[PDB]
């Protein structure tokens, strides 16, 4: 009680890092989807119009490879921004 | 045709999701085989060359095949876990953000702390038309409307949640709907929710286990440029074997205390270095030939490095490695210096490290014993002691396996979730309403069927 | 077989000194201190081998020149010019060294990689010499403590609960020496063993009604005749007291 009263008497009257990470995420994911959200997909799929399980599996693997490369670019961008804000 | 390519893709996804763990084991085995082969890897000497030295001569192609297999298995171990554990992560995060919207007004009344990556990133998924894609509660937006619109405004909360105002009323007045074919061009492109996929990819990239798998794949790729990068995959035993994790928890349980002990050791050795540099400089000659002295404590940095690097590793401390003090005027002072260094650094601080590890062992064992005792002496749901039920023979076992089974409660929650709301009975409707309100008063607490009907039953 | 071989070579009789472990009860507590966590000990040794292999890879890729173990410069004796030799050198010398591999490889002062090799030696000493060996010591100490705790738990359970019915000692202790009387006269497990022997050795045609009932449930392996949460005192509590 004494120290509380004394304290009352005497009392008289990260963000950059998270923003850089968010920007890196947005930029890298936008770059990833800029090649999957356009109408050229028709002219690329004209060749794969045939059934060709081999080509379907190839494209299925390529999608995940593209995702992995996008994550690698995102991590590189995060490191670049973190060093830049260090300096 | 598209309905068949989707089926084939789903078959591949299911195969990888089923075989995620087996193939993680396969990757570990292939890494072990690669490193065992690398154990026979010599240097030839000009620029030195690294070459396999083997009488058999065929483990170079074997190593190449194993490296290719390891890279393929790592890629597949990404595709799996993407088909398997990513949905669970997405479900958990969707549930968390939906319940923080409903029960906390996170983006209505509170707003994120501006330093939380999760809170700041989750703002994207609110406006998406497919927000609760994995979470079962598809009415979270309507519930948020009901809870917060009357005070914070129908229109503004609808803008926040990305909902439509007049389209629903116009459709109710007149349906005005035309058929759509997904086999047409741009149909899938229009159907896919770009913003939701953005948020999902951000969550996946922020996920720790996915980052670890990506690092595993990157190291496997680098292993082709240099075969010794495959040694980095031997660190996967910690994350692969449960049994090693007890031994490693013996170290990581008091990791903060271990780091602080190392820092305290550094500070103490720095104090000893200051004393030696100010009083005992002449004893730090480490050259056998008197022609050229090699003074190790003529500089603060060199003297501190000498101490930290030599005295700590020495069995008897710094006195094992500095000049004998006999016959000197400072003989007693340097004897005290050496004895105190040996006692405080070599004997006590290392004992602190050993005691931290031993105490971690004991604490983990005690925690497991406490879990066992609590589970064997109290019911997990109601919390009544085992003796009351044991008044009837096998009473506690019967009560915990037939009456208050947590597995049965989980099954009931699953049954309610999968059952149509319009088909609920009275008790089911009551429990469902309190579950949606997140009120846990229907769980018995200190009471049970036997306690309430004790007179009639017995 | 070892005794027979001892006649061909008298030193095969030394193999019979291992019989002390299986002959003396007292040595078995000390040996259980080791065998209680034997799987964890083996896994710790394997983890040490893996860590030393990683250190060997690093040294072979960056610190080869420091592994000359020949005093004469005429003929070098390079111990880490091969993966297998470098790994054997590490596992055999650095682990047994008090200060780690740095006690036995060349001094790094004046080299471009001085800081890197200092970090190498310090981390080797901390992780291998200090921590993993501490893990072994802690495993042994924890085995001691766990065995002692198990014995204490056995003692406490036997002193606080009846072995047959499981009723706590306080209820019987309401009567002086009640728990002792109940556990030595009423619910004696030795008495139950004697009763089982008596039933087995007694002719089935001479069984009484209670004996026939217990014998039938014993042959059916139904253990409902053992009191569980009930006793003579509990059932006749009103009349007896
Ligand atoms: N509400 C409860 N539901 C279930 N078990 C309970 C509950 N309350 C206490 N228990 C006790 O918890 C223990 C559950 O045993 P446990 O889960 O270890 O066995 P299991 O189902 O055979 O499988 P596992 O050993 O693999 O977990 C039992 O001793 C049981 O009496
Ligand atoms: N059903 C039971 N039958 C016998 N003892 C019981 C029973 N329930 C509890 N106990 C307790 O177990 C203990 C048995 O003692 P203990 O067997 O150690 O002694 P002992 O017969 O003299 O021989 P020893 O010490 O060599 O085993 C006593 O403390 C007794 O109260
Ligand atoms: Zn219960
Ligand atoms: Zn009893």
């Amino acid at each position: 009680i004494f120290e509380m009263q004394l304290a009352a008497q005497i009392s008289e009257s990260s963000i950059l890092t998270v923003r850089s990470a968010l920007f890196a995420l947005r930029y890298n994911i936008l770059t990833l989807m800029r090649m999957l959200s356009l109408k050229s997909l028709k002219k690329q799929m004209k060749k794969v119009k045939k059934m060709t399980v081999k080509d379907m599996v190839t494209a299925f693997f390529s999608s995940y490879w593209s995702i992995f490369m996008t994550l690698l670019h995102f991590v590189a961008s995060v490191f670049r921004g973190f060093f830049r804000i260090i300096c | 045709f598209w309905k068949k390519i989707i089926a084939y893709q789903q078959k591949l996804l299911n195969y990888f999701a089923r075989n995620f763990y087996n193939m993680r084991m396969l990757a570990l085995f292939v890494a072990f085989a690669i490193n065992f082969i690398l154990l026979f890897y010599k240097v030839s000497t000009i620029a030195v060359h690294y070459v396999l030295e083997e009488s058999s001569g065929y483990m170079e192609p074997t190593l190449r095949i194993l490296a290719i297999l390891h890279t393929v298995i790592s890629f597949f171990c990404i595709i799996g876990y993407y088909c398997l554990k990513v949905p669970l992560v997405i479900f958990k995060r969707e549930k968390e953000v939906a319940r923080k919207l409903e029960f906390d007004g996170l983006y209505i009344t509170e707003q994120p702390s501006e330093d939380d990556i999760k809170g700041q990133w989750d703002r994207l998924v609110i406006n998406t038309q497919s927000f609760p894609n994995n979470y079962w509660d598809k009415f979270v937006k309507r519930k948020v409307m009901d809870k917060y619109g009357e005070f914070y405004g129908r229109d503004r909360i609808s803008e926040l949640l990305g909902m439509d105002k007049a389209a629903l009323d116009f459709s109710d007045a007149r349906e005005k709907k035309k058929p759509k074919k997904d086999s047409s061009l741009s149909a899938v492109l229009n159907s896919i929710d770009v913003k939701y996929q953005m948020w999902k990819l951000g969550v996946v990239f922020t996920d720790n286990s996915f980052l670890y798998l990506a690092w595993y794949m990157t190291m496997s790729v680098l292993g082709h440029y240099n075969n010794f990068f495959f040694a980095a995959h031997l660190l996967d035993i910690a994350m692969g074997f449960k049994t090693l994790r007890t031994i490693l928890s013996s170290v990581t349980h008091n990791g903060k205390q271990l780091v602080l002990t190392v820092g305290l050791l550094a500070v103490v050795v720095y104090l000893y270095t200051v004393v030696a540099f100010n009083f005992f400089r002449k004893f730090y000659n480490k050259s056998e030939d008197g022609d050229t002295p090699d003074m190790k404590c003529d500089d603060m940095l060199t003297c501190y490095m000498f101490h930290m690097y030599v005295g700590v590793r020495a069995g008897g401390g710094i006195g094992d490695e500095i000049e004998d003090p006999a016959g000197d005027e400072y003989e007693i002072y340097r004897i005290i210096f050496d004895i105190t260094f040996f006692f405080f650094v070599i004997v006590i601080l290392l004992a602190i490290i050993q005691g931290l590890i031993i105490d971690a062992f004991g604490e983990l064992r005690d925690q497991q014993e406490q879990v066992k005792e609590d589970m064997e002496t109290k019911c997990f749901i109601c919390g009544i002691g085992n003796d009351y039920f044991d008044t009837v023979p096998h009473g506690f076992e019967t009560h915990t396996l037939q009456e208050h089974n947590l597995a049965n409660y989980l099954f009931f929650l699953m049954y309610l979730i999968n059952k149509d709301e319009t088909e609920h009975t009275g008790q089911e409707s009551y429990v469902w309403k309190m579950y949606q309100e997140r009120c846990w008063e229907f769980f018995p607490a200190g009471d049970c069927f036997r306690k309430q009907y004790e007179d009639q039953l017995n």
